[PDB]
């Protein structure tokens, strides 16, 4: 599509593989921001965004967080805090014609710059001046919308160029597009390495009633810390609790004396680590 | 108008052989070639578009090269499904889709 | 379609919104803390228009509503939003009919008057046509019967970052014609996940003309303190900007305050406009020669 | 997996007309372009004629302006070729190709072919 | 130079504008219109930038 | 087949003169041009190869230019050993090194 009708693709319930996007060759341009690509096979993602749209040579560079221009502030804009990937390849064996695709068309003028991902779609005609258009072109009258001349023959910094942008959002959400992962058996009372939707972490699954959680799946505490989990293959409320800390206080005489030590570990019941409490 | 050549007029190898057939544009195609391979008994079919593109669907032992008004393809096994007539066709110029003439290749 | 005029005119009424609009804002679990958030809330003590007789016309949608209804027949069907609601725009659809719920973004015909007609309903004339449809949803099956007051339903819409967001809440209520006096916390019921432009919005009604009403209320951006229990529900809340105690509660991240004087906030004139002082030299710069010569 | 047969070729006499068919079924024809291509008795391939994925730009080869019409039938997936005024040196064999793009001037060139259908032009 | 050189070795004519700010009066100013001066009433103003 | 071309048939200069020898390639060669001082009394030798690369052993004032389908030499001087026949060849095209005619220069 044109750059003013750029489309958007829901993605959702997916095992996502990634690894045969990396490994492919006709991508010229493969940045992520924010994500290691070779990372994207673990991540669990409640929602993903596919973003297509075709403009010219030059504005490749133009389509990054923080960025201005015609099309950055008209046409297209990325948040700040945009995370994700972005994926430009050429088209003159498609999107080329010696006479010139005229089907192509993007924004020149309008009101004010337009808020991060939104979409145009009204084509009237921009007053540059004081005429009333009234519906008729004319002088202070410019048509908002210019058309690419994309030919076989032009400049490689000028050749059309296909746009496919990927936005990850993450939040408080049941993630649907995974990779592809295998979940191993659950083991509890012991503790572990677990891996619940890309939540790493380290403790002892102890089964606890915390509380209903109709709808909830994470609970947290003063930290940033989950205390509470809900499973995701089955619908149970785990609890996290760390593993045992403490110190090694070492209790002895002056080596002068004689050469001996008795270690004490403060906070510890160690039933589990001559043994005093 | 553009006019397109064929060097070669027809070649020998074995089963075991390494050729390259080569096809020369009189004006700049800037890496827009395409290689068919025409058997005489039924539709032809294609190798390689654009420059040095190989489409899916045919082995990877042949392989194109060349930009400007130069251009080679060349067959590194000459297995004995490989008998067939070659041409060379240029995508760029006003004349849409000029030809090359043919490149028969009987091995021997 | 089919219009109505036998409807009293009425300006519509006002009532004290009390301490009603309090949702869960995400979907973490916490329990026994007291936990400060930034969000599209309904102040306290706001001003609630107040409408009844057959009363449903066209509503502004800024930011959000919270929308109230006691009845006991259940009048209300469902909902309607859009911008220009003549299959010029996408607008969104909502009916919970005797059916089951319904949600559909196609482009519809709206006429100037949609509206449902009954005991048992047959008239279907809330639109004439529907074309370019894109999205559909229905719920699980179950049944609802078409015929002081006994129970109390309020909702909360919002449409941010592409998402229609739906909060609800049933409750038990022996009042009438007064709103009630105290707290209840509304839970997420579904999210949508369609990114539609929302302006205006209206409401269906399912001859005879029964007694109801409903409470309309708009939300904007507030700080609040909201205090869970044992169980990790809702017990208490604190509208941050309310009044200066209020805001003393929030320095401090308790609901009591002993006797004492106490530093809230900072007060700070603001600038009423601006002016721009610049001499007043018209020759242009030489960019002409620098650019456009001839030998360097 | 596609398939392309063709119709149309007989015998006739200079200056005649006659129509030519050609029917796709293993792919989608709504969105691709599609060309004819004619093969002499002895000599090489030359190109004729060629349509969009919708009836908007159409390009004809020299030798062949002002004679031949093709068309295009996308509800049945079936495009055609009128040719009219035939001479002798029209009495070649056509094929009927595919393109691998949506346009009539592309480096996109024919991936698929089908067999053609002869015509010979004389008395 | 010949016009015949290669698009590496062609000749390019070169300009550069540099800009200094110090604590000097400002003399190359930009299009900007000069408004009317309010005295005791808190303003934003902008005096030669 | 690539057809080489010399513009020049004969020129005459001073030992403060300058001149420009010229030789134009029908087909594009891509900057591989090479020159040739071939006195007639012995071998041959190389002065700039590629389009502009001036040989070790050989003084700097001599200086080349030209890239496509056009080049350029040039002598600052003349001095008097340079009386001698130059030839371009190129090295780019299928025919294997084609040599262009000769350019006699007596200085008078
Ligand atoms: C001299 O420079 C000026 C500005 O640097 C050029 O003026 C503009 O040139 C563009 C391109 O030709 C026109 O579209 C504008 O209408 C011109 N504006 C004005 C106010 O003249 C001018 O073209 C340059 N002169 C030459 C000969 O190139
Ligand atoms: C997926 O998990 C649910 C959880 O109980 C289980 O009922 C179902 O059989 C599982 N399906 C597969 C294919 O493993
Ligand atoms: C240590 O653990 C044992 C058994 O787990 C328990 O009986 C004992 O009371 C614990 N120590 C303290 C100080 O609670
Ligand atoms: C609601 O608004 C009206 C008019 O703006 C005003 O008269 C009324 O006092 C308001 N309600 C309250 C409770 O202040
Ligand atoms: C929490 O729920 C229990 C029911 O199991 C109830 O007895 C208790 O009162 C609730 N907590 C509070 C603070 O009401």
């Amino acid at each position: 599509a044109s750059v003013y009708a750029w489309n958007r693709k829901r993605i959702s319930n997916c095992v996502a593989d990634y690894s045969v996007l990396y490994n492919s060759a006709s991508f010229s341009t493969f940045k992520c921001y924010g994500v290691s690509p070779t990372k994207l096979n673990d991540l669990c993602f409640t929602n993903v965004y596919a973003d297509s749209f075709v403009i010219r040579g030059d504005e490749v560079r133009q389509i990054a967080p923080g960025q201005t221009g015609k099309i950055a502030d008209y046409n297209y804009k990325l948040p700040d805090d945009f995370t994700g990937c972005v994926i430009a390849w050429n088209s003159n064996n498609l999107d080329s014609k010696v006479g010139g695709n005229y089907n192509y068309r993007y924004r020149l003028f309008r009101k004010s710059n337009l808020k991060p991902f939104e979409r145009d779609i009204s084509t009237e005609i921009y007053q540059a001046g004081s005429k009333p258009c009234n519906g008729v072109e004319g002088f202070n009258c410019y048509f908002p919308l210019q058309s690419y001349g994309f030919q076989p023959t032009n400049g490689v910094g000028y050749q059309p160029y296909r746009v496919v942008v990927l936005s990850f959002e993450l939040l408080h959400a049941p993630a649907t597009v995974c990779g592809p992962k295998k979940s191993t058996n659950l083991v509890k009372n012991k503790c572990v390495n677990f891996n619940f939707n890309g939540l790493t972490g380290t403790g002892v699954l102890t089964e606890s009633n915390k509380k209903f959680l109709p709808f909830q799946q994470f609970g947290r505490d003063i930290a940033d810390t989950t205390d509470a989990v809900r499973d995701p293959q089955t619908l149970e409320i785990l609890d996290i609790t760390p593993c045992s800390f403490g110190g090694v206080s070492v209790i002895t005489p002056g080596t002068n004396t004689s050469n001996q030590v008795a270690v004490l570990y403060q906070g510890v019941n160690c039933t589990e680590v001559n043994v005093f409490q | 108008d553009i006019q397109m050549t064929q060097s070669p007029s027809s070649l020998s190898a074995s089963v075991g052989d390494r050729v390259t057939i080569t096809c020369r544009a009189s004006q700049s195609i800037s890496s827009y070639l395409n290689w068919f391979q025409h058997k005489p008994g039924k539709a032809p079919k294609l190798l390689i578009y654009g420059a040095s593109s190989l489409q899916s669907g045919v082995p990877s032992r042949f392989s194109g090269s060349g930009s400007g008004t130069d251009f080679t393809l060349t067959i590194s096994s000459l297995q004995p499904e490989d008998f067939a007539t070659y041409y060379c066709q240029q995508s760029y110029s006003t004349p849409p889709y000029t030809f090359g003439q043919g490149t028969k290749l009987e091995i021997k | 379609c089919v219009n109505l005029r036998t409807r009293t005119q009425l300006p519509p009424a006002y009532t004290n919104s009390f301490t009603r609009g309090v949702y869960y804002p995400d979907k973490v679990f916490r329990s026994s803390v007291l936990h400060s958030t930034q969000d599209l809330f309904l102040p306290f003590f706001s001003n609630v228009t107040w409408f009844h007789r057959f009363d449903n016309p066209v509503l502004p949608f800024n930011d959000g509503v919270y929308f109230a209804s006691i009845e006991k027949s259940n009048i209300i069907r469902g909902w309607i939003f859009g911008t220009t609601l003549d299959s010029k725009t996408q607008s969104l659809l909502i009916v919970n009919n005797a059916t089951n719920v319904v949600i559909k973004v196609c482009e519809f015909q709206f006429c100037n008057d949609p509206f449902l007609d009954v005991w048992m309903e047959s008239e279907c004339g809330v639109y004439s046509s529907a074309n370019n449809c894109t999205f559909e949803y229905v719920s699980q099956p179950f049944l609802m019967d078409l015929e002081n007051f006994k129970n109390l339903r309020e909702f909360v819409f919002k449409n941010i970052d592409g998402y229609f967001k739906i909060y609800s809440k049933h409750t038990p209520i022996n009042l009438v014609r007064d709103l009630p006096q105290g707290f209840s916390a509304l839970e997420p019921l579904v999210d949508l996940p369609i990114g539609i432009n929302i302006t205006r919005f209206q409401t269906l009604l399912a001859w005879t003309a029964g007694a109801a009403a409903y409470y309309v209320g708009y939300l904007q951006p507030r700080t609040f303190l909201l205090k869970y229990n044992e169980n990790g529900t809702i017990t208490d809340a604190v509208d941050c900007a309310l009044d200066p105690l209020s805001e003393t509660k929030c320095t401090l991240k308790s609901f009591t305050v002993e006797k004492g004087i106490y530093q809230t906030s900072n007060f700070r004139v603001q600038p009423t406009e601006s002016i721009v002082r610049f001499p007043n030299i018209t020759n242009l710069c030489p960019f002409g020669e620098v650019f456009n010569a001839t030998r360097f | 997996e596609v398939q392309l047969v063709e119709s149309g070729g007989g015998l006739v006499q200079p200056g005649r007309s006659l129509r030519l068919s050609c029917a796709a079924s293993g792919f989608t024809f709504d969105d691709y372009a599609m060309h004819w291509v004619r093969q002499a008795p002895g000599k090489g391939l030359e190109w004729v004629s060629g349509i969009s994925w919708n009836s908007d730009s159409i390009d004809y080869a020299d030798s062949v302006k002002g004679r031949f019409t093709i068309s295009r039938d996308n509800a049945k997936n079936s495009l055609y070729l009128q040719m009219n005024s035939l001479r002798a040196e029209d009495t070649a064999l056509y094929y009927c190709a595919k393109d691998r793009g949506y346009e009539i001037l592309t480096p996109a060139s024919f991936d698929y072919w089908g067999q053609g259908t002869l015509v010979t032009v004389s008395s």
